[PDB]
């Protein structure tokens, strides 16, 4: 019924940096994927509580959002862009595992994932 | 699905 307390964004005890992939990704954030026409349900954590879905949290146990992920950029939680892209990877593969395909949502991630494959294919360094 | 069309 309730909600987990979400991913954290800041950590005292996790070592921190900007690299220049890292920033790379944040421009890829915010330019184009934050902005995409598919990214609304993706920039916050699943709220359960208010959308009724009590099975939410008992499938996915390793939650995550683009809001989170733009946050930990941000903030530079970060070590190293292989933490961020798989926290992107977490994203997607929660979609795929808690819905079904021909979800209209599943459609959202997938193009949304193709988009940040190209991006991630373009890469920097 | 999570029905986010009911949410409008
Ligand atoms: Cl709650
Ligand atoms: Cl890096
Ligand atoms: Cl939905
Ligand atoms: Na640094
Ligand atoms: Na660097
Ligand atoms: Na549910
Ligand atoms: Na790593
Ligand atoms: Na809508």
């Amino acid at each position: 019924s309730m909600n987990p307390p979400p991913p954290e964004t800041s950590n005292p005890n996790k070592p921190k940096r900007q690299t220049n992939q890292l920033q790379y990704l944040l421009r890829v954030v915010l330019k184009t994927l934050w902005k995409h026409q598919f990214a609304w349900p993706f920039q916050q954590p699943v709220d359960a509580v208010k959308l009724n879905l009590p099975d939410y949290y008992k499938i996915i146990k390793t939650p995550m959002d683009m809001g989170t992920i733009k946050k930990r950029l941000e903030n530079n939680y970060y070590w190293n862009a292989q933490e961020c892209i798989q926290d992107f990877n977490t994203m997607f593969t929660n979609c795929y595992i808690y819905n079904k395909p021909g979800d209209d949502i599943v459609l959202m991630a997938e193009a949304l994932e193709k988009l940040f494959l190209q991006k991630i294919n373009e890469l920097p360094t | 699905a999570k029905g986010l069309l009911l949410k409008g």
